[PDB]
């Protein structure tokens, strides 16, 4: 699920309780609600909280003993086989010296007012055929680490949330197979992260990142043991902190062409507050998701550049000025009060220089038309939103270990600035950067108005099928770069006797029902207001707290 | 009581579930996700099965082709036919509950049938342990753990190849492309502990044996959406036109992004 972070803080980092959990998964934002609040009390089961689909494992929840939190993975856990062919041998490929018999299926989609079409799904030892070069005899079958394990994947996310301890815990952790960060925290103050799922253990000289030969040589030795997922325990920082980025040193990533894991990541922006300030509260945690919400993530990236090209240049040169205003800035992006514009014009200024200094870089160096892989600097959205998280796009990381010089690990292969200073380079961006912005917003910076990102919960589910009717649709001023849901776990805390407190937000509200003559539900949009201004509201797990807040009751008898 | 399920719901409408076994209990969540939220769980499971044009027509019938290519249910199918009984009761009695509201439904139209059924144009039909499965197995498996580009990568490494010569085509791919970057900030600090499988260009083999790839980059043929999230249903063509200017201009962050 392309966004999602988290920050868990334990004993020694806490302030006024024992652990702190705070995640932000991000999905995009729907109507009616991509998670679905549940609680489950019996068999063995004592839980609370909230979970996307309404999957029978809680992702997002807690057990008054532990509780537990997920955020994308994005390891490395497929590889595609190039499959050979025979024309001699249809429907076969080359595999350990004999030709094996692919699988195959007959698929007919049925059509609401068409006709129906019928095709066909094939499989070999590597996985389903994602498709064939007849001309090149090659058919390329997508091999998944987690194939065989999908169910007790859902089983595993189950299983996890009757666990007492990190022991019991991890030994579901190894169950799961998906590429997920999971992470723990207890009454207790321990806190753990495990970077689950099952990974391929590759031949040797297996270069992950583009496909290998199907014929055998290069098949999987079989999968990594759980000893070598990425985890920890208790850390000595006293915190866990992740939004998509590497779980440990030299571990890879997806091999996915967008993605990436270098010196620019935005998980700075969650470990910069949470070093800041020796211990954190409940209530300050809960702060992290408002200020990195708004954070913008590329100005701590080259504000340092930036200020090197212009810091001899005169007061009145505009090239400075634009610099001047960024080193003013925190980055933080704020809402003027007309509900469309932002405070501060630094986002717009990152967007256009950013943009330009792609188009001379990176873009430059790679052959059209991939050269548009690259070009975006990420800021450039709908009059809607945008669909998820932002992040630093892939061209400004590739930039990034370009202008950090000798202190980049990546080795330049080509040279990006193309023989020229960088600071001519970088000189040149601003001066575009100078040019489109004054011609739209005058000379005068202190009074540009520029556009603030808006967010939408769309009524199409992320599939892009509807979900909802097209008037469901909900719209929020404030774009933030945030949870889709967010919620917090807080063990010990010294302002109640609870053994634990947790909070969530599922908007618009917990229930999707309209009646047939348009009445909604009474949950329907209760949480959307409360979403926009991050506010949050109680989970309950305990028999006494449902039942002091406790709105209606079903009983049933049934047997099986 | 073994055969009772006692649902209580709090002041946001968030459904407590009492239940004695493992089959009550999940029977009991089902149940209250059906009260909730039948359309999109219904439309949940159209999207993770391939089955929506059936009911929104020819807009759809290459995403359910897609969805359809991208998995093998009958291995699904061994996997839950392989259950222990405990492990078998919470798909099935997620399922059993789902049902027991759906035929409620089905039985008070008039007030019960979600708005939306009759918006579409269709009426729900009950859920097996397989179709509960499969909106997860189709939504956090098949599409949020699926990622790769191998054949895009290696569509890029072609034309590298092709604009710098092979070694330095490699080399670009590696600095565009990085399999590790130590400057990487970790979630684990390198003071606990560091990763063992130590991955470097120098002992790469797999690279120098593939063909030289020249198709359009399989990236470009994703199902273009709009802004309002739905899909753009184009030709061929266009679509691979659309997606590429979308992402010119957005990146991953953007509308053909991830
Ligand atoms: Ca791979
Ligand atoms: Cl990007």
């Amino acid at each position: 699920p392309t966004g999602s972070n988290m920050w868990v803080i334990g004993k020694s980092k806490a302030q006024d309780a024992k652990a702190i959990m705070v995640n932000g998964p991000q999905f995009g934002w729907y109507a009616p609600a991509y998670t679905y609040g549940i609680g489950l009390h019996g068999a063995g089961y004592d839980v609370t909280g909230n979970t996307p689909f309404a999957y029978p494992g809680l992702v997002f929840g807690h057990n008054g003993v532990i509780s537990w939190g997920s955020t994308a993975g994005f390891g490395d856990d497929v590889d595609i086989f190039a499959e050979r062919l025979s024309a001699e041998k249809p429907g076969y490929y080359l595999h350990n010296g004999k030709w094996v018999k692919m699988l195959s299926r007959e698929e007919t989609i049925t059509v609401k007012n068409g006709q129906a079409e019928t095709f066909t799904v094939w499989r070999t030892v590597h996985g389903n055929i994602l498709q064939t070069d007849q001309t090149t005899q090659t058919a390329y079958a997508k091999s998944r680490a987690w194939d065989g394990k999908e169910v007790a994947s859902l089983l595993a996310w189950t299983h996890q949330m009757k666990a007492k301890n990190w022991q019991e815990w991890t030994q579901q952790a190894a169950k799961q197979a998906l590429t997920i960060n999971w992470y723990y925290a207890d009454v207790n103050g321990n806190i753990g992260y495990v970077h689950t799922g099952a990974y391929p253990d590759r031949q040797s000289g297996h270069d992950p990142r583009l496909p290998v030969p199907g014929t055998g040589k290069w098949d999987w030795k079989g999968l990594l043991p759980f000893e070598m997922n990425p985890k920890v325990y208790n850390p000595q920082s006293g915190y866990i902190a992740n939004w998509n980025n590497s779980p440990q040193k030299d571990y890879p990533a997806s091999d996915l062409f967008a993605f990436l894991w270098g010196g620019a990541d935005r998980v700075t922006e969650i470990d910069r507050l949470l070093e800041q300030k020796p211990r954190l509260t409940a209530d300050q945690a809960w702060d992290v998701i408002r200020q990195t919400s708004r954070q913008d993530l590329n100005l701590r990236l080259f504000l340092p550049t930036l200020q090197a090209a212009t810091s001899g240049l005169t007061q009145s040169d505009p090239r400075r000025q634009l610099v001047e205003t960024l080193t003013r800035w925190d980055g933080i992006n704020l809402l003027n009060d007309d509900g469309k514009t932002w405070q501060q014009p630094g986002s717009a200024i990152l967007n256009v220089w950013l943009t330009s200094m792609l188009k001379r870089t990176v873009v430059a160096a790679v052959p059209m038309p991939f050269d548009k892989w690259y070009s975006a600097s990420g800021y450039e959205t709908t009059q809607d939103g945008p669909t998820g998280s932002l992040n630093i796009s892939v061209g400004a990381k590739i930039l990034y270990e370009a202008v950090q010089g000798d202190k980049s690990p990546i080795p330049q292969a080509v040279d990006l600035f193309a023989g020229k200073p960088q600071q001519e380079v970088v000189l040149a961006a601003l001066e575009d950067t100078w040019e489109t912005l004054s011609k739209r917003y005058g000379n005068n910076v202190s009074n540009w108005k520029t556009p603030a990102m808006a967010l939408t919960f769309r009524a199409n589910n992320f599939f892009g099928v509807p979900q909802a009717a097209a008037e469901e649709t909900r719209h929020q001023a404030e774009y933030q770069n945030r949870g889709t849901e967010n919620d917090m776990i807080v063990f010990s805390p010294t302002t109640s006797d609870r053994p634990v407190l947790a909070w969530d937000v599922v908007a618009p509200g917990q229930s999707g029902f309209i009646a047939p003559d348009g009445t909604v539900d009474k949950h329907y949009e209760d949480q959307l207001k409360m979403y926009e201004n991050f506010g949050r509201k109680s989970l309950w797990l305990t028999k006494q707290d449902v039942e002091a807040h406790k709105e209606s009751q079903e009983v049933l008898h049934v047997q099986r | 009581s073994s055969s009772e399920i006692k649902i209580v719901r709090d002041e946001y409408g968030m459904p407590h579930i009492y239940a004695n076994d493992t089959w009550h209990l999940f029977y009991g969540y089902g149940y209250v996700v059906a009260q909730d939220r039948l359309f999109q769980m219904e439309m949940a499971r159209r999207s993770t099965q391939g089955t929506v044009a059936e009911v929104l027509g020819k807009d759809f019938v290459k995403f359910d082709k897609d969805i359809r290519r991208n998995y093998w249910p009958d291995a699904i199918r061994a996997q839950i036919a392989a259950l222990s009984p405990e492990d078998m009761s919470i798909l099935q009695g997620y399922a059993d509950g789902m049902n027991a509201w759906i035929d409620k439904v089905n039985t008070n139209p008039e007030t019960l049938l979600p708005k939306q059924f009759n918006t579409f144009g269709f009426t729900p039909k009950r859920w097996e342990p397989f179709d509960v499965a499969m909106i997860f197995v189709g939504t956090m498996a098949n599409r949020f753990s699926d990622s790769t580009s191998e054949i895009d990568n290696l569509a890029l490494l072609t034309a590298l190849k092709d604009k710098y010569g092979v070694s330095q085509g490699m080399a670009v791919f590696n600095q565009l492309k990085w399999l590790v970057n130590p400057s990487a900030p970790t979630t684990i600090a390198v003071q606990e502990s560091n990763y063992p499988l130590k991955f470097n260009q120098q002992n790469s083999q797999t690279a120098a044996l593939l063909p030289r790839y020249d198709l359009p980059a399989p990236m470009l043929d994703r199902p273009a959406k709009g802004a309002d999230g739905a899909l753009l249903a184009l030709a061929a063509g266009k679509n691979r036109e659309t997606i590429a200017a979308q992402f010119a201009q957005g990146g991953a962050n953007g509308l053909a992004g991830y």
